[PDB]
């Protein structure tokens, strides 16, 4: 845990931005590329030696006035191009091809603000989507239309915050303001057939409009891990990261300590905690943390601008001490953290539209 | 002064383009609008005498009213081989996208340098078909320094005389090649235009003329047509009169509500970008009738604007009740997405059947069946019930019987009964169906 | 060093190690898991091949940089323009109403049980207890399937009962939702070889009762509760009886208002204490009153329609009961297609097609899609039926999708309902409410106020709707 | 490429905002102006002979001849039924009556003016399909398997132009894409067989022919048009099944449209690719007498007035329907009225963003006019009084 | 409501810039009265007739909107400018000053 700050940069408009994704889908060799959302436009930058970012390309939308808030990264498999999916306040998720330099897709279907954006780790053709609407969305990009919605009876009640993919695409967990956490399943013969359905719906086939999915009952909900705001969860194998405007991050699994993910009864009302990795200075919300791909250590932002790291090797709730990597320019805010393919660098965005950059030493 | 060009940016820059478009590519003749007649000067005297044939009388009477030209050089003056080609080209046609031309050669001799070469062309253009080629050329090519000039006009009247001339030659004070060549047989208002934004005057102008339309120069008589001009033609604006008693004052603002919306195809807006607004191609559409101007009222000539839509069928974009996607034409058929059976209404009821812990399997199987059956068809009154049985007993019995459940369905026949709604009859004829069944 | 030694320690670290080797174990294993996962993750990766981005070949753009770097301007390509819907919080479909309504003394008390006795008891409890954790240390069903393998012979009342108590019989369901849960159990030729009477001395023990088998007996038993000594039918319905056999088994044995309540008096008139009469509540057929009660209501006997002032179930306020409107044809068309009656479109539900779309005036709008006249019908305002306490708390926290129903239940469509929740106010409306008695249940009808064309805009008024 | 899409792009901005301008204008330059959206575009229009007054009332009736063309659908030749205010106008309503079953789309509808109950269509296909929608049901059937009364056999491609003999019976003319010219004795033999031999063809033309029509007066006598720049005269009784009796080099590019002046036997229209409108006189075929030159593009429909003589109208896919004046021609001008156009144009109606395939006279309400586009938008409307009129 | 305005900044971006491009090279607003364009002469070639006389033919500046004319020496004074107003210009050649003047937009 030992990094050296090497570059910092600033904005022009001075306004906060939200977003920071490095690039994993480049061969190995390829050279580091990432982008960074903001107040109403992005940016896209390629990451050189002796700590040296190179502008590559920005956009920006002008039609109206709007809160851009997290982005992602994926490839189209028919032409090898990557692809670029944003989200803003309006409810409008645009998907852009940096190779063509021009918009290709977006996608209104909702009633408030988007939140987050993740794709399946397998399937690159799978968009989920988390909203201020309290129910889930996810969409096929290729037939351009919807698969399922998440949401209804028993489902969240207040402003759905984050969401996050298992390791393996068939499991997602989602929080939200209504201090509830959610369990959905995507192993069952019901969303296979809905997503097999949704890769064959031609539009000059048929008269009858595509017929959806809706899941009205999540696979084990519970409120008791967190008593207030829960705006960030993560899958760590089969156990859950979570945080909250407690200043502590926990660690946790579903159920009973010895008892399994896959055997989960629906009607769970018992949860085991694990342990808790301490900070301080984490009084607002909207703050996330990320883990490294090969999933070997954490990062988390902090708001009076410091940092801390932790590592998810042999040791684990146990302390790991806390890494704090700090500068003296930027004490506003952090939002989001971001690891390359491998353990490179880090980049952390800083609340006055300033990025900033830690190269991996010994 | 900055935040007034910030505001007026987004209007200007289209109407001066609308501007140039209009008056190259008009959308309607001005003169023909009612409040700008005096425009026009001409009257409707002469649809009352006019005879057609008189047309072909006076045309005739009016319009009833080979060489090969050698031309010779003197010598190119530069500070070198060059060869005359006659260039023409052809009118276009559907087919052929531009006017293509053809070139056709002659192979003279080279030239000194800065001091023999000469040509005689012949009847090889053919005037005949006027109805193919446009206009011919002669061309002086060729580099070691190139002119050109055309020969007959519009209506193939060629225009170049006899004699000797001298003409230049550029490439691709200057080269020379001199030749000669022989046919071989009241008073001014001060209307002040005041510019307004954020609620306070940050601009003014001056038009002495009497008046014009500042953004397309259009030139109206009167200021009730002025009025009327910049109020419809410039909708994007907000004019406004007050009365100057010296002259005439108008004042401008941004119109937050203008009818930019698009006003076409109602389903093109929602289209993923490339395969929006295809136009080639035929498309359903929702029937709609409107009326703009049924019959109209010529009140007055005057006094109006400084003195002081009929509709039918759909004219939206309609929306599934459920997913907020859009509706399509086609769709928008006899299916309404609305039924008396949802889904999550069974499922709840299964769930809720479940969870209760003094009941039997034996039972909540039959309840759940039965269940599923009322909310599928929805019986109301009590005399339908005896053939909801038996209805029942068609529909589920299959079922029924891969589970062998009939002692409780007899059992939950006779509760039925003790709710007064079933008779011994109905019991013993769906027993009997039951067992037949099984 | 008793209560000093209240043996806490003992007990903390035993919990202590055993809990932190068994939280190891599990994130060891895990951390396994992780490893193959991610492994097969990585060797995907491996096989793709992605062009990398490329600088571009009109505002400017420009980034600066703190630790000694140029700054650097890159062009600013503008974003295309994309439509957008007015804000709408989820919501789910619905056609009729839904109703809705320490340790470680533990650990201490344990080990001392686990190791005159008052000793070992006064001292935990300076636990708590000499005589509580002294009770610690002295402590240190259902009637199954008759298809069902175990089973046994029992009165009528047990599996009747367990029907009995869950069956709405103004719903048509079991434990269904719209309705309140309460508990009233409201109560020839010979045959054969074995014929029941079989001998005239076996019909005249039989005329003196008028006066081997396993649990299907019970069942039996609830038979003959409601059957009477039949001939045939008992050993029919059983499964391979013999009517002598029943005998001889049966000779061995003996050996605005309020939500319209039933008036269910147990011996007393329909008139005078009745819960439903002290409020004008109209005794429906579901009452157990006297089957003459005269708070009880006739029917219209009218043909053609219902819809004018003549039929007295239109006056006072009613749609046609369906087992006393004979006439009208409320009860004619089971379920089937449309009845002459007009006064009997709640019941069945005849909705007609709506369209949803962004409003002109504010948020969404719902349209029709074809004509209607002056005093048709349109659609049902469902939702959730909640009472009136909680229609104040839930107004307070949304503070309003929120109509009276009675002066005891308010209908809210916040959460859910169908597509004519929207119907933006206003104050000349195209449509109007007017609460009905449905069967025995309130309900809510949205008629139209006037004629509607194709593709109009309904504005029902929500100001004097409270 | 990109330059071309954005090209597009621009211009479609461009075009909505006009078509706003020219929504704000319509209560200053017309009398009447009625705009619908059918289900389908229509690639014909002709006002039927037959109106009927409801008394007491203010609202006439009229009827039109449309059909639509789909892209995997049904093909259907349909009757419409229109109402207009009466003289004392306020009122507003078209409606679809008759709806038979068609093969393909429907590239032209001619009524017989014998008797308004003979509708002849030309198919996609090489066959001319003749029907009777009284003979037939009041919707289509959903089998949507036609039953064309009759099926006059002839050319081997599609084609446009089809045209009825006036002042005669049965004489109907067609023009293919193969360069021939068929004639059809459908008077002969009227019963309800499939199948009718070409009396005879006509072979003149050396390219794609777009139009044919007989002589308002003389029974004999028909022009027809073509790719081949010119316009070619016939007359049937000579024996000259090739040759013509007036060959003409009308215009520099294609032609695709004849018109007969009723009021006269010597006065006819063209209207080709070349951006105008000419004139052309009988008696001598070889002085142009006036082009009319506004058009933007090709010109397609170039159409005379029922009532008026000097009034002519022609349209093409510069989505503009400009209406001429012959009675105008070389008037003496104040400037401006010379900056703003030729005297000829009297109107110019640019109500249609898109290219306009027919557009159709009214013959019991002068200058009313009805005009259909690709755009599924039919307008009928009628210009304002003032423009035409006088003190 | 505020109906989503159908001209979008890009393409007012793109009028603005081939605005300013065009105004930088046809000088209108500036050197003409709004309504009008303003060409310059040059001397491509002399001519002599047989009989004494000399006619000069100017090629328009900007070109490619108008056609060479044969003028007589004396004339080529008061000529070496011309001012034409926009709707007299040759409509044939008029669509080379804009590609959005006019466009046939159902292409193909």
């Amino acid at each position: 845990y030992s990094f050296k700050c090497v570059n910092s940069l600033k904005e022009d408009h001075n306004q906060p931005l939200f977003g920071v994704q490095f690039n994993w889908h480049s061969k190995e060799g390829d050279p580091l590329v990432f982008a960074t959302v903001g107040s109403n436009r992005v940016t896209l930058y390629e990451c050189h030696s002796q700590g040296e970012i190179r502008l590559l390309q920005s956009y920006v939308d002008a039609d109206a006035d709007e809160n851009f808030y997290t982005c992602a990264w994926t490839y189209d498999s028919n032409t090898s191009h990557p692809l670029l999916a944003v989200a803003g306040s309006r409810g409008i998720i645009r998907i852009i091809n940096p190779i063509t330099m021009q918009c290709i897709k977006h996608y209104v279907g909702h009633g408030n603000a988007i939140n987050e954006l993740k794709f399946h780790p397998r399937d690159p053709n799978l968009l989920l989507s988390v909203s201020k609407d309290h129910a889930l969305r996810l969409w096929n990009i290729q037939t351009d239309t919807l698969v399922a919605i998440f949401g209804g009876v028993e489902g969240h009640r207040d402003e759905v915050l984050s969401a996050d993919y298992d390791l393996l695409g068939e499991k997602i967990m989602s929080c939200g303001m209504d201090h509830s956490l959610k369990l959905w399943r995507i192993n069952s013969k019901r969303m296979m057939n809905a997503i097999k359905e949704s890769y064959d719906y031609n539009p000059n086939k048929t008269n009858r409009p595509f017929i959806s999915q809706k899941i009205h009952f999540p696979d084990f909900s519970t409120r008791d891990i967190h008593r207030n705001y829960v705006d960030c969860v993560r899958w760590l194998g089969d156990l859950i990261l979570s945080k909250s405007c407690e200043n502590a991050i926990v660690c946790w699994k579903p159920g009973k300590m010895e008892d399994d993910i896959d055997k989960i009864k629906p009607s769970e009302s018992n949860v085991t905690i694990l342990g808790r990795f301490d900070y301080s200075q984490c009084d607002i919300w909207y703050m996330r943390f990320s883990m490294d791909f090969w999933q070997k250590m954490l990062a988390l932002g902090n708001q009076v601008g410091k940092l801390y790291v932790w590592d998810l090797e042999v040791e684990d709730p146990h302390k790991a001490k806390c890494t704090t990597l700090t500068h003296h320019k930027c004490g506003a805010a952090i939002r989001q953290t971001s690891f390359s393919r491998d353990s490179s660098i880090l980049i952390a965005v800083c609340d006055d539209a300033s990025i900033w950059r830690w190269d991996r030493l010994r | 002064h900055e935040l007034f060009l910030q505001a007026f940016e987004k209007p200007t820059q289209i109407y001066r383009f609308l501007r140039t478009r209009n008056l190259i590519a008009p959308i309607f003749l001005h003169r023909t609008l009612t409040y700008m007649s005096h425009r026009n000067s001409r009257t409707n005297i002469k649809r009352k005498t006019f005879k057609v044939d008189d047309m072909l009388s006076k045309v005739e009477k009016m319009k009833g009213e080979s060489a090969h030209l050698q031309l010779t050089f003197t010598g190119f003056f530069h500070k070198v081989t060059l060869e005359v080609l006659l260039v023409k080209v052809c009118h276009k046609k559907r087919k052929d996208v531009s006017c293509p031309i053809r070139q056709v050669p002659t192979g003279k001799k080279q030239v000194p340098l800065n001091p023999p070469s000469l040509a005689v062309s012949s009847n090889e253009f053919e005037p005949s078909n006027s109805h193919m080629v446009k206009s011919y050329s002669l061309l002086f090519r060729v580099t070691r320094f190139v002119a050109q000039m055309t020969v007959f006009d519009k209506n193939r009247r060629l225009q170049l005389l006899d004699g000797e001339y001298e003409v230049a030659m550029q490439e691709m004070q200057g080269p020379t090649l001199q030749f000669t060549l022989r046919w071989t047989g009241r008073q001014k208002l001060r209307i002040f235009y005041q510019f307004l934004y954020n609620n306070n005057t940050r601009q003014q102008t001056e038009a002495r003329d009497d008046l014009h339309c500042p953004w397309c120069t259009l030139n109206c008589r009167k200021l009730y047509s002025l009025l009327k001009h910049l109020k419809l033609c410039h909708s994007r604006f907000i004019f406004n009169y007050v009365y100057h008693p010296k002259g005439a004052r108008i004042d401008v603002s941004i119109n937050e509500c203008y009818d930019g919306s698009y006003a076409g195809n109602p389903q093109d807006i929602h289209r993923q970008p490339g395969f929006a607004f295809s136009r080639n191609g035929p498309v359903k559409r929702t029937p709609i009738t409107h009326i703009l101007v049924c019959r109209p009222k010529r009140t007055k000539a005057s006094m109006s604007e400084f003195l002081e839509t009929y509709s039918s069928g759909h004219n939206r974009l309609y929306f599934h009740s459920d997913t907020c996607l859009p509706l399509r034409p086609q769709e928008m058929e006899v299916d309404s997405e609305d039924e008396k059976d949802p889904e999550w209404l069974r499922e709840k009821t299964i769930t809720q059947i479940e969870e209760f812990s003094d009941v039997n399997e034996g039972e909540k199987e039959v309840m759940k069946l039965w269940n599923l059956h009322v909310m599928k068809h929805g019986f109301i009154a009590d005399n339908q019930m005896n053939h909801a049985c038996m209805l029942f007993v068609e529909n589920y019995g299959q079922k029924i019987i891969k589970k062998n459940l009939c002692r409780n369905f007899m059992l939950h026949l006779v509760s039925m009964h003790d709710f007064n709604l079933i008779s011994i009859m109905s019991i013993d004829k769906a027993v009997t169906k039951l067992r037949e069944m099984q | 060093c008793w209560r000093k030694r209240v043996e806490y320690m003992r007990l903390r670290q035993l919990k202590r190690f055993r809990r932190a080797d068994e939280v190891k174990s599990m994130f060891s294993s895990n951390r396994q898991k992780i490893l193959e996962r991610t492994e097969i993750l990585n060797q995907e990766w491996k096989q793709r091949r992605i062009q990398p981005v490329h600088i571009l070949t009109t505002r400017e753009c420009s980034v600066t940089s703190d630790l000694d770097f140029p700054t650097q301007v890159i062009p600013l390509k503008t974003l295309n323009a994309v439509a957008s819907v007015p804000i709408m919080y989820s919501w789910s479909p619905l056609q009729q109403n839904f109703m809705v309504e320490d340790e470680i003394f533990v650990e201490l008390v344990n080990a001392l049980g686990q190791y005159p006795s008052d000793k070992i008891f006064e001292a935990i409890s300076s636990k708590g207890t000499a005589e509580e954790l002294k009770e610690k240390y002295k402590e240190l069903e259902c009637t199954p399937n008759i298809d069902g393998p175990n089973a046994k012979s029992v009165q009528r009342e047990q599996s009747l009962h367990s029907f009995h108590t869950l069956f709405c019989r103004r719903c048509f369901k079991y434990d269904c939702f719209l309705h309140p849960f309460h508990a009233t159990p409201n109560t020839n030729k010979p045959c054969g070889p074995q014929c029941y009477q079989h001998l005239e001395g076996a019909k005249e023990f039989a005329a003196a009762l008028t006066a081997w088998s396993g649990a299907e007996a019970s069942m039996f038993r609830v038979l003959i509760g409601t059957y009477y000594d039949n001939f045939c039918a008992i050993a029919r319905l059983i499964g391979t009886k013999t009517c002598r056999q029943v005998y001889e088994f049966r000779v061995k044995e003996s050996s605005h208002v309020y939500n319209y309540q039933p008036c269910d008096h147990p011996r007393q008139p329909c008139d005078s204490s009745c819960p439903c009469v002290i409020a004008q509540n109209f005794c429906e057929k579901f009452c157990q009153c006297s089957s003459e009660c005269q708070n009880r209501f006739p029917g219209c006997r009218c043909k053609a329609q219902c819809n004018t002032k003549q039929c007295p179930c239109y006056l006072a306020v009613r749609e046609c009961d369906p087992d006393l409107c004979l006439t009208c044809g409320a009860a004619d068309h089971w379920d089937s297609k449309n009845v002459s009656c007009k006064n009997c479109s709640i019941q069945r539900g005849s909705k007609k097609h709506l369209l949803l779309a962004p409003s002109d005036v504010a948020g969404w709008g719902i349209f029709i899609k074809d004509p209607v006249q002056k005093n048709e019908f349109i659609s049902e305002y469902c939702g959730e039926i909640i009472s009136q306490d909680e229609a104040d708390r839930r107004g307070k926290v949304y503070d309003s999708f929120l109509f009276n129903l009675n002066n005891d239940f308010v209908v809210d469509a916040t959460r859910k309902g169908n597509k004519i929740r929207f119907a933006n106010h206003s104050v000349n409306p195209n449509c109007y409410a007017k609460v009905m008695m449905v069967n025995g249940d309130h309900r809510i009808g949205i008629f139209a106020k006037r004629a509607i064309q194709t593709g109009e805009e309904l504005f029902f008024d929500y100001r004097y709707s409270q | 490429d990109k330059e071309a899409a954005f090209d597009d792009a621009v211009e479609e901005r461009v075009i909505n905002e006009e078509y706003k301008i020219w929504k704000k204008n319509t209560p200053f330059l017309y009398d009447l102006v009625m705009t619908h959206a059918l289900e389908w575009p229509s690639l014909t229009a002709q006002w039927l002979p037959d109106v009927t007054r409801p008394e007491g009332k203010d609202f006439s009736i009229h009827r039109l001849v449309l059909g639509t063309h789909t892209s995997d659908e049904q093909n259907h030749l349909v009757i419409a039924s229109v109402q207009l205010p009466n003289d004392d106008a306020q009122s507003g309503k078209i409606e679809i009556e008759i709806k038979i079953n068609h093969e393909g789309e429907v590239n032209r509808a001619r009524y017989m003016p014998q008797n308004p109950c003979i509708i002849a269509t030309k198919t996609p296909s090489s066959d001319v399909l003749v029907f009777d929608y009284t003979k037939h049901p009041s919707k289509p059937d959903p089998s949507g398997e036609c039953n064309p009364d009759l099926r006059l056999r002839g050319h081997q491609k599609e084609g446009y132009g089809l045209s009825w003999n006036p002042n005669l019976s049965g004489h109907l003319l067609s023009a293919s894409d193969d360069h021939t010219i068929c004639l059809w004795d459908i008077s002969a033999v009227p019963k309800e067989g499939k199948v009718v031999d070409a009396k005879t063809i006509f072979t003149g033309h050396t390219a794609v022919v777009e139009d044919v029509s007989w002589h308002l007066l003389h029974e004999s006598l028909f022009g027809s048009v073509a790719d081949d720049q010119k316009l070619m005269i016939w007359d049937t009784r000579s024996n000259n099944t090739s040759k013509p009796s007036h060959s003409v080099d009308a215009h520099t590019a294609e032609v695709n449209c004849l018109s007969f002046n009723p009021y006269s036997e010597f006065i006819l229209a063209t209207g080709s690719a070349d951006k105008t409108v000419a004139l052309w006189d009988l008696r001598n075929l070889k002085l142009k007498l006036h082009s009319f030159e506004s058009h933007k593009d090709e010109i397609f429909q170039v159409q005379w007035s029922p009532h008026n003589e000097t009034i002519l109208a022609s349209s093409g896919t510069d989505r503009r329907l400009n209406v001429w004046d012959l009675s105008k021609i070389g008037e003496e001008q104040s400037p401006e009225d010379a900056e703003d156009g030729p005297p000829e144009l009297l109107f110019i109606h640019g109500g249609h963003t898109a290219k306009i395939s027919d557009f159709s006279w009214n013959p019991n309400e002068p200058w009313v006019i009805c005009s259909v586009s690709e755009d599924n938008i039919m307008q009928v409307w009628q210009m304002a009084e003032n423009i035409y009129n006088d003190e | 409501p505020r109906p989503h305005d159908f001209f979008d900044a890009q393409t007012l971006d793109a009028i603005r810039h081939r605005a300013i491009c065009f105004n930088l090279s046809a000088h209108i607003e500036s050197l003409g009265k709004g309504h009008s364009v303003v060409f310059h002469s040059t001397v491509i070639a002399k001519r002599k007739e047989d009989s004494g006389k000399i006619k000069l033919l100017l090629h328009w500046m900007p070109e490619d909107i108008l056609p060479d004319v044969w003028v007589n020496e004396s004339e080529r004074h008061q000529l070496k400018t011309k001012v034409v107003h926009l709707s007299k210009l040759p409509k044939d050649t008029a669509l080379l000053l804009d590609p959005n003047i006019y466009r046939t937009m159902p292409q193909k």
